[PDB]
């Protein structure tokens, strides 16, 4: 009984954070009312991972929902599923962070972040093993990025010896809302680098070429982008929420993938990616050939421009495990030139027979590059070319921050980016 | 698309077996350290085998037989040809030889000595070679109270054998020589002979009233370079190839190097790689095994063929390194790892 | 190549054959070892919270 | 007679564990609910079978078995599986969470916490033992539970039973089967610290049995379900001469004797043969010297290696089946004259041999053919130092950059514990290199 609290903050937080258990309920045979439908034991060995049982065979999402303003989480509870989280566990404000990490983490967020720790104090209570904690938010917001990062401080303090792990939106000028995003993005990610045991970096900007050039979507929505979400999240967490010869927890996971304690910030990749030829059967080497492809990593990050510190692939689906293999295998000693060869068998495989909804089978990408550092290269670029100008930084001293703290962040995050450079070589 | 690694950057023939790999557009090169490759041109010293043939997936080939040097180093040789029923005591093409340890250090030093005794009273010719494999260091001498006295002030191991006092000379020039054959082992254990070998002959007249110099006696491609004073008069770099030293045979002797000297070249290959075929077959093993060998061997005034020693990392000769080289990759490498003639080797055939 | 030894019962028999002849810690020291490194568990979550509390 | 206590140690030795003595059952004819038509006497007797089965008044026949795992999954399925009337509870023992494949996790951190359990458990199998010989430890190197509360096992093991001996089957990580990256580090932090607590130890490379499951069994990915049976088999060969009447290896004391001249060189290569799939039509039965002939093929060597570049130092022949004394030395005599047999100047060359008539049992619709005659050799060669040669160049190339050493340290380990027992595996390497080159 290894279960795993939820946690989802602020506006892209939980609407990425509806979508993720939509699926999983959907596969795990959950309905909205919370009465187990499905078919098949699988379904149920593991539900207990991300499901409370409630009296009369309910199952109730171990899932705590935060947010500085009502209108988004009042969306969730209209919902297809809104109706199957519990009500106490909705924690809202009413001022909003206004896009502000300041707001989120020093002032508006921190009258709310007791409330929300008594949930999770609740939720931790009832848990018969605890693997750890996953918290799904966007870094260029004010409430998921600056209460977020938070969250995970004050969850640290009182369970510091827990896996804490997060789905981080990284933002983008592609797809922005406001120009203080940088700023909000590299002040959390000085928080993550120190708080996390693993953050899966989703690219905004990724997201959008994907639906744009791969889906064939003119005019894409963040509902699109969300789907995405929904089906990376889902084949993360598959080896999670079914059983398999894997026996692996969140501890395990994170210290076969994270060789240096910052460096844990990995690329998520899915495969297939079709546009509506939907139906066509994929085979197991285009499903290599794709999941490895940078058109299906939602980093934004081009593998090429770095190496493979560890990589890890699920496989769903009913297909050959010998055929996994030989594809997998075929992968790494066909471009042995972006794998580090000082980790011995740094590439592991994992398969699981229920494929998603939809989908006769599929691949899920977990990828530990030094090419992320280009992710942040991006990001400290925005960041310095608007600090350098001091520009709409009343908007955070005017909530208590001195520049002393900018110019920290700034460096934390060029060191992080110096400390892939040097694994690469 | 096939990967290898290099580990051993002195190695010319391998240095074009490599050269041509890449040229195939078919083959790609890796650090030396990158243990995912499909071809290893390992080292010549401590090649660790132990770390071949547990790659997921991976078929591995090296360019080395492990154990091969029991061939390829002078006192293993002698041992391994006096030990082995298939080689026996009595071996009639290897000349008498002893393992001689200095004193400074099983040995078999009262067992040349009574042979020696025999020959001086039996009023024949008593003159032996010392040699070591740490030799560039030669000692030709008909006392034997020299030979041991030069093993001593030295450290390694040594092995006394018996000069060839009666070699088959050139004519004109009245000079010795030997013959270096080529032989390639694929991972089947097929032994290939390359159709081309070379004589590397001495540019001065053989002298047997004066072992003191040892330019007349000793046919190296260095010693005949450094020190005679006639390289390169009669053939190009004292390197003779079969064409000519085939139709010397025939207006000379009124024989053929087939006939005459390849059917005991032949059988001195076939029979040293059968001996120890047992031994370092990787047939039934996790990864595969080729390499290339240098015998050399001496002839003498009867036409008949003696085994010097085996080089296990041999050079070849300037002019035919294309065609070899080639031959390695077509069937060694190639052999295992196909690529998107009449054969320049001679397939000794045997059983195994 | 010579057997000595043969033992014989009803349900087997051992022999062997020669073919040619010849030429810790206290309780007391494991138990420091096992509080040492908890205690150096409790000073790195000392700086842990300490860090947190700053 | 005297007793016998396994102990099986984290996932793989648990699972071992459960394939050992389901096949223990079949070969004693001791059904699931512990009963024992042919043991005549009910509630007691001390037998050959009885040094791994007590008895109960009511005529159980229960394993002399501990199953230890800081996470309860895996024991789970011993408690509800065929056998679990087997074993009372006291015997399997679990935790809340695992080591996640950390050495120091499951030695410092977690096995601090239950070690004292486990030894209370272990006394209590001890008590009902009128003259214990020692303890079989079954585990993986490469999990944290496996390497790490082993370890610590063994050290305490060694103060609390001091004149028993202990011997070691341990799991070789290999990543065809399910490996992780951390291994080489739990392999060589657990080799270190349990060389001097384990009188003698038989590796089990799983690249190996992978190869044996897919080349003579036909399967295309072999599980844990087929690596076990295969290996159980192996296990019985080498314990059956502990459970059955016999004169070779008749107590855990004889191993060390026969196998291990050098004490820290304790580590005898096993072969095995012949492996034969049920799925074929009908295979022809093979000879005493072919089945012995094989034991000399590196493809059914439990550690893939190469003898023939090695210097043996003893030598156990032990055989099961339809095989008399006379095709064994025929067969010896022709392979002397054939393979590569180096032996160390210092050591008889000599072979003890030990013949079993029953011939081995197979799991019903497992994947392993009846057989008329198997061999299991027990050879100590200094070839199988290859595979530290492997597994030490793994842990320098991750040591080299302290690629995932803070998660250790984190757990209370010092950094230099790596390095010494690093050096350790370094000793042990030139020891072997004395023992074989010239
Ligand atoms: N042959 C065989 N190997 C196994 C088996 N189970 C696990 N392994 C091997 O053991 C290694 C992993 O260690 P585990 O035994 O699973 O881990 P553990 O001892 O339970 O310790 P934890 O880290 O706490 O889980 C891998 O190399 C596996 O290949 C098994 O049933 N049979
Ligand atoms: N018993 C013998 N009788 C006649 N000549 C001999 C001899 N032993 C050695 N030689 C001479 O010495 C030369 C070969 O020396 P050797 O091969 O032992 O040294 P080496 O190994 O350093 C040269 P390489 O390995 O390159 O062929 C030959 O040219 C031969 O003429
Ligand atoms: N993928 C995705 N990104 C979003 C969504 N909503 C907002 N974002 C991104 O998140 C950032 C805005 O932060 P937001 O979550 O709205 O702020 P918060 O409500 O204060 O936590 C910008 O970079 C947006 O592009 C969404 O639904 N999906
Ligand atoms: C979250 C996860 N991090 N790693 C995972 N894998 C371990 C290796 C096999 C595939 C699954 S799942
Ligand atoms: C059990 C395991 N859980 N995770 C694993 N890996 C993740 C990918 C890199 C190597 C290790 S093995
Ligand atoms: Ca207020
Ligand atoms: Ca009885
Ligand atoms: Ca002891
Ligand atoms: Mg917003
Ligand atoms: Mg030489
Ligand atoms: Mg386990």
């Amino acid at each position: 009984m290894r279960e795993i609290v939820h946690i989802q903050a602020g506006q892209c937080g939980n609407q990425i954070g509806a979508k993720f258990w939509e699926v999983i309920s959907d596969e795990h045979g959950i309905d909205p009312t919370g009465s187990y439908h499905g078919d098949s034991d699988l379904q149920l060995e593991r539900i207990n991972v991300y499901y409370n049982e409630a009296t009369g065979n309910k199952y109730v999402p171990r899932a705590i929902l935060v947010d500085l303003e009502p209108g988004t989480m009042d969306s969730v509870r209209s919902g297809p599923f809104g109706q199957i989280f519990r009500p106490d566990n909705f924690v809202f404000g009413q001022s909003g962070a206004g896009n502000n990490w300041a707001k989120g983490h020093y002032t508006e967020g921190a009258e709310l972040v007791d409330s929300v720790l008594d949930v999770v104090r609740k939720e931790s209570e009832s848990c018969d093993c605890l693997q750890g904690f996953q918290l799904t938010h966007s870094l260029g917001g004010g409430t998921g990025s600056g209460m977020g990062t938070l969250l995970i401080s004050k969850i640290r303090e009182e369970y510091p010896d827990r896996i804490m792990n997060t789905f981080s939106v990284m933002p983008s000028p592609k797809v922005s809302d406001t120009v203080v995003e940088p700023y909000n993005a590299t002040l959390s990610v000085h928080q993550l680098v120190e708080n996390t045991d693993e953050t899966y970096c989703i690219d905004n900007e990724a997201l959008y070429d994907i639906c744009f050039r791969t889906l064939k979507l003119t005019t894409p929505t963040y509902g699109d982008l969300n789907h995405l979400v929904s089906a990376t999240m889902s084949g993360v967490t598959t080896c999670l929420r079914f059983p398999g010869q894997l026996n692996a927890d969140l501890r395990k996971l994170a210290v076969n993938m994270v060789p240096f304690p910052r460096l844990h910030f990995f690329m998520p990749g899915f495969a297939p990616l079709t546009s509506r030829q939907q139906y066509r059967a994929l085979t197991v080497p285009e499903l290599t050939q794709q999941m490895f492809d940078s058109k299906n990593m939602m980093a934004a990050c081009d593998p090429r421009h770095g190496r493979y510190l560890t990589v890890a692939a699920i496989f769903r689906g009913r297909m050959s495990m010998k055929e996994v293999d030989e594809q997998m295998l075929n992968v790494q000693n066909k471009n042995s030139s972006y794998f580090v060869e000082w980790i011995p068998n740094n590439v592991k495989t994992a398969v699981c027979d229920i494929p998603p909804r939809g989908l006769k089978m599929s691949a899920t990408f977990i990828g530990n590059s030094t090419a992320i550092q280009e992710l942040f290269k991006r990001i400290s670029e925005q960041f310095t070319a608007m600090f350098r100008r001091k520009a709409f930084l009343h908007w955070y001293t005017g909530e208590g921050m001195d520049e002393m703290e900018f110019t920290e962040a700034e460096s934390n995050m060029n060191d992080l980016v110096s400390e892939y450079q040097q694994y690469q070589d | 698309m096939y990967t290898f690694v290099v580990r051993d950057e002195n190695s010319s023939v391998y240095a074009e077996v490599s050269r041509l790999l890449l040229a195939t557009g078919q083959w790609k090169r890796l650090r030396k350290d990158n243990p995912r490759f499909n071809l290893m041109l390992g080292e010549r010293n401590r090649l660790p085998f132990g770390r071949l043939g547990h790659e997921p997936g991976l078929v591995q080939l090296v360019n080395y037989y492990r154990g091969a040097d029991k061939l390829c180093r002078k006192a293993s040789l002698v041992k391994l040809i006096k030990t082995s029923p298939e080689l026996s005591e009595s071996c009639t093409w290897f000349p008498e030889s002893y393992v001689i340890y200095p004193t400074n250090l099983t040995d078999e030093r009262e067992v040349f000595l009574a042979a020696y005794n025999r020959r001086r009273e039996g009023r024949e010719g008593n003159v032996w070679i010392a040699k070591s494999s740490a030799g560039a260091g030669i000692l030709i001498s008909s006392e034997a109270s020299e030979l041991l006295d030069f093993i001593d002030e030295q450290g390694q191991v040594h092995v006394i054998q018996k000069y060839l006092e009666k070699p088959l000379l050139l004519e004109p020039g009245h000079r010795k020589f030997d013959i270096r054959s080529w032989v390639l082992v694929d991972h089947l254990y097929n032994i290939y002979l390359y159709r081309e070998g070379v004589l590397r002959t001495s540019s001065e007249p053989y002298n047997s009233a004066n072992f003191q110099d040892k330019t007349c006696h000793l046919t190296n491609h260095c010693i005949q370079k450094e020190y005679s004073k006639n390289y390169g008069r009669y053939e190009e770099g004292n390197e003779m190839f079969f064409e000519e030293f085939n139709q010397y045979l025939m207006d000379a002797l009124n024989t053929t190097l087939e006939n005459s000297i390849l059917l005991q070249i032949k059988h001195i290959i076939r029979s040293c790689l059968m001996c120890i075929e047992p031994a370092i077959s990787t047939k039934h093993l996790h990864y595969q095994s080729f390499q290339l060998f240098g015998f050399d061997f001496m002839v003498d005034e009867e036409l008949k063929v003696w085994l010097i020693e085996v080089n296990g990392a041999p050079a070849c000769a300037q002019k035919l390194y294309a065609e070899l080289c080639q031959g390695i990759v077509d069937v060694a490498i190639s052999s295992v790892f196909p690529l998107a003639p009449t054969s320049i080797f001679i397939k000794l055939h045997h059983h195994h | 190549m010579e057997v000595i030894e043969l033992n014989k019962c009803t349900s087997g028999q051992s022999f062997e054959v020669i073919l040619k002849p010849p030429s810790d810690p206290s309780l007391e020291e494991i138990q420091k070892k096992l509080e040492a490194a908890e205690e150096r568990r409790k000073y790195q979550e000392a700086e842990l919270l300490k860090h947190l509390a700053e | 007679m005297r007793e016998c206590i396994s102990i099986h140690v984290g996932q793989a030795g648990v699972q071992i564990g459960n394939a050992c003595w389901e096949l223990y059952c079949l070969e004693h004819g001791i059904q699931p609910d512990g009963q024992m038509p042919s043991d005549k006497t009910i509630g007691g007797g001390d037998d050959s079978f009885n040094t791994f089965f007590s008895e109960t008044g009511a005529g159980k026949h229960v394993p002399r078995a501990v199953f230890v795992d800081l996470e309860p999954t895996v024991i789970d399925e011993v408690r509800t599986g065929t056998y679990r009337q087997l074993f009372h509870p006291e015997q399997l023992i679990t935790g809340k969470e695992d080591a996640a494949n950390n050495y120091a996790r499951g030695h410092y951190t977690i096995g601090k916490e239950i070690i004292d359990l486990v030894l209370d458990r272990i006394r209590k199998l001890a008590d009902q033992c009128t003259g214990l010989q020692g303890f079989l430890v079954f585990h993986s190197f490469g999990g944290g539970t496996g390497s790490g509360f082993t370890s610590l096992l063994m050290e305490r093991l060694s103060v609390d039973y001091g004149k028993k001996s202990k011997l070691e089957f341990s799991i070789y990580p290999a990543p065809q089967v399910s490996t992780a990256v951390v291994e080489p580090y739990n392999s060589i932090l657990t080799t270190h610290t349990t060389l001097e607590h384990s009188d003698c130890a038989f590796m089990v490379d799983n690249e190996a049995i992978y190869d044996i499951c897919r080349r003579n069994l036909d399967i295309e990915r072999p599980t844990y379900t087929n690596l076990n049976r295969l290996i159980s088999q192996i296990v019985s060969s080498i314990t059956a001469s502990l459970r059955f009447d016999g004169a070779l290896n008749v107590d855990l004391t004889e191993f060390q004797t026969n196998l291990v001249p050098y004490p820290r060189i304790h580590f005898p290569l096993a072969t095995y043969a012949p492996v034969i799939s049920a799925e074929k039509a009908y295979h022809e039965q093979l000879s005493v010297a072919e089945i012995t002939n094989a034991c000399f093929e590196p493809a059914n060597q439990m550690v893939k290696c190469d003898p023939r570049h090695g210097k043996y130092m003893a030598c156990c022949l032990l055989y099961r089946g339809d095989v008399v004394p006379k095709d064994v030395n025929a067969a010896i005599a022709t392979i002397k004259t054939k393979r590569s047999i180096q032996f160390v100047d210092w050591c008889p060359t000599g072979f003890k041999v030990g013949i079993n008539y029953q011939p081995p049992t197979v799991v019903p619709g497992g994947d392993l053919a009846k057989v008329q005659r198997a061999v299991c050799m027990l050879s100590n060669t200094t070839a199988i130092a290859e595979a530290w040669a492997r597994l030490d160049h793994k842990f320098d190339l991750m040591y080299a950059k302290r690629a995932f050493v803070h998660w250790y340290v984190g757990e209370g380990m010092e950094e230099g514990e790596f390095s010494e027992a690093r050096e350790d595996m370094a000793a042990l390497e030139k020891d072997y290199e004395e023992v074989g080159v010239d």
